[PDB]
């Protein structure tokens, strides 16, 4: 990815204000509710039949925090997403078989959740920088597929 | 499909948008132009600057059409036919762009209507926007 | 949107596949497995190896469903309803996978029916497959 | 892109038999016919109103040859795809404003054209290697978009 210092700063500042408990579960839960085929990969988390089941599932909430933790690392190594995410890419490709299109979907859901959580502070320019970040993470995660 | 639960969700969220519909359409367009610069080519003669009166005005037209789509939920292919003609035959808009705008509209709604943008409403809104997009790209197959 | 000239190009083309329909189906599957390895996860219980008989048998089922679809182009959602339930509710097949299978079917057709796979035919085929795909994932929209 | 040794060889063997005057025109032509919105970018090329109009169009054919030339280049530099397509990437993003999803579509059409030409020779494992190549080219072209 190619971010200017201004984008870098804006991205970094907002991120330091994120409540991971609240954002992580919302992000993951919304992915499972919105794009229901994704539930196939999380069968071991239990019951995910309805929105209320999903959003109230403690495993979904816990895992969501982990996911956010991985985003934190990429934000801390913006010039080397490919290296930062190599292990996770392996996990996702080889062991889980997740199609890379879903990395993009999750990134987009994360963007809606940030807007939901931050309201007006999630301005158009800040969203534009976040779009670059999510694109980069998605690409980095798709690395072992090629 | 757009199940009656979905229809209800759409109607309630849209009703809450109410009078700010044009402002929301304008914001979603500005979000799209900045996030996905490739979409700007379709508006050569427009002032795309932030706060531009033209973006505001266009935003209002978009909002109106969505208002109309919500009102004709069950008969969208008919209520939007002219629009499909415009977008697919005349303008030749790349289908991918409808996804981009749908995403941007969702982001706008989430930023302005936090209490209403629940997971279930989000799902309903995504399905609705996908439907509108399918109708507007129907001339490509 | 299956459009009069589209069937006929479809119908004719499916026509020449005829008795080969099943073996082409199996080839498309094998093509998909090798090119898009993520797809093999849906078939834990199969021998995905080349020449594989289970794949041969599956190919036949796939091809038979397509034949029925062609024979019912105008009433595809009723004709494929069961399959739609199976694919979306039971198996949760990722929608993307339908595009991959469709692509691999085209590749199979081009390789076996050079003379028939004209540009016009390619385009009709693509829309046909996309419409089959949409029906099959209708349960998520 | 990661090709095995058998794959690099298979790719090379086939490319050698490719008719450079025809294949590029065929691929470009089919892209215009199958995915009609792409015509927007070639509006001043003449009559694109029917499949035969597009395919036999002298300008499409001529342009297809350059396109194929670029693929040849990528094939010869699998290990430096980003470097190889750097200016083309900028050109497609900054000047032409082509959405990168279209690079994926073109690569796939190209695969169908290779199959059409080589029939049975275009086996399943050969197609898989080509799929890796085209996906790599599409990615390299999308580099300057973020
Ligand atoms: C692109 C953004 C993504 C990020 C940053 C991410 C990150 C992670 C992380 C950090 C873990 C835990 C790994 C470990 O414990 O070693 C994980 C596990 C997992 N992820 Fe993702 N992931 C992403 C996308 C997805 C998507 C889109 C899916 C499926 C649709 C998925 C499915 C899973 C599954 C099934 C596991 C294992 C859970 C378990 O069985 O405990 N991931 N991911
Ligand atoms: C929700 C999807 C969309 C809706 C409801 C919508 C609605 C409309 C409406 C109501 C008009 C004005 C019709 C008239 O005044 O005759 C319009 C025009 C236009 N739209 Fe859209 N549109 C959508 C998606 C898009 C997308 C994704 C693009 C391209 C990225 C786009 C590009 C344009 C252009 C270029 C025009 C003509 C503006 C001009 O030249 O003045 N539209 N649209
Ligand atoms: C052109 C689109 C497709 C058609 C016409 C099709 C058709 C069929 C048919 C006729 C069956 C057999 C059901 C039965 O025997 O009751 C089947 C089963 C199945 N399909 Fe598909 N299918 C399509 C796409 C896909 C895709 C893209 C995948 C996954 C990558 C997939 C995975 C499966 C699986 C896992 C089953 C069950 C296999 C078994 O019996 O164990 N299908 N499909
Ligand atoms: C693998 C994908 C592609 C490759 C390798 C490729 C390659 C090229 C090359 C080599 C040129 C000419 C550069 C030069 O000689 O100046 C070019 C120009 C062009 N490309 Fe592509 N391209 C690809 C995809 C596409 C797509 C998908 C489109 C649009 C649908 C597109 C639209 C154009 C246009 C409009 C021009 C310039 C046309 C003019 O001469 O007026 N390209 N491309």
């Amino acid at each position: 990815v190619h971010l200017t210092p201004e984008e870098k700063s804006a991205v970094t500042a907002l991120w330091g204000k994120v409540n991971v408990d609240e954002v992580g579960g919302e992000a993951l839960g919304r992915l499972l509710v919105v794009y229901p085929w994704t539930q196939r990969f999380f069968e071991s988390f239990g019951d995910l039949s309805t929105p209320d089941a999903v959003m109230g599932n403690p495993k979904v909430k816990a895992h969501g925090k982990k996911v956010l933790g991985a985003f934190s690392d990429g934000l801390a190594h913006l010039d080397n997403l490919k290296g930062t995410f190599a292990t996770l890419s392996e996990l996702h490709c080889d062991k889980l078989h997740v199609d890379p299109e879903n990395f993009r979907l999750l990134g987009n859901v994360l963007v809606c959740v940030l807007a939901h959580h931050f309201g007006k502070e999630f301005t158009p320019p800040v969203q534009a920088a976040y779009q670059k970040v999510v694109a980069g993470v998605a690409n980095a995660l798709a690395h072992k597929y090629h | 499909v757009l199940s009656p639960a979905d229809k209800t969700n759409v109607k309630a969220a849209w009703g809450k948008v109410g009078a700010h519909a044009g402002e929301y359409g304008a914001e979603a367009l500005e979000r799209m132009f900045l996030s996905f610069p490739t979409t700007k080519t379709y508006f050569p003669h427009f002032d795309l600057s932030h706060g531009s009166a033209q973006v505001k005005g266009h935003g209002k037209k978009v909002a109106d059409a969505l208002t109309n789509a919500v009102a004709h939920v069950d008969d969208m292919p008919n209520a939007l036919s002219a629009l499909s003609d415009l977008h697919a035959h005349k303008l030749r808009v790349d289908p991918v762009n409808f996804k981009l705008l749908s995403h941007c509209l969702l982001v706008t709604l989430a930023a302005h209507l936090p209490a209403e943008f629940t997971p279930a409403v989000h799902a309903s809104l995504d399905k609705f926007l996908a439907s509108v997009s399918t109708v507007l790209t129907s001339k490509y197959r």
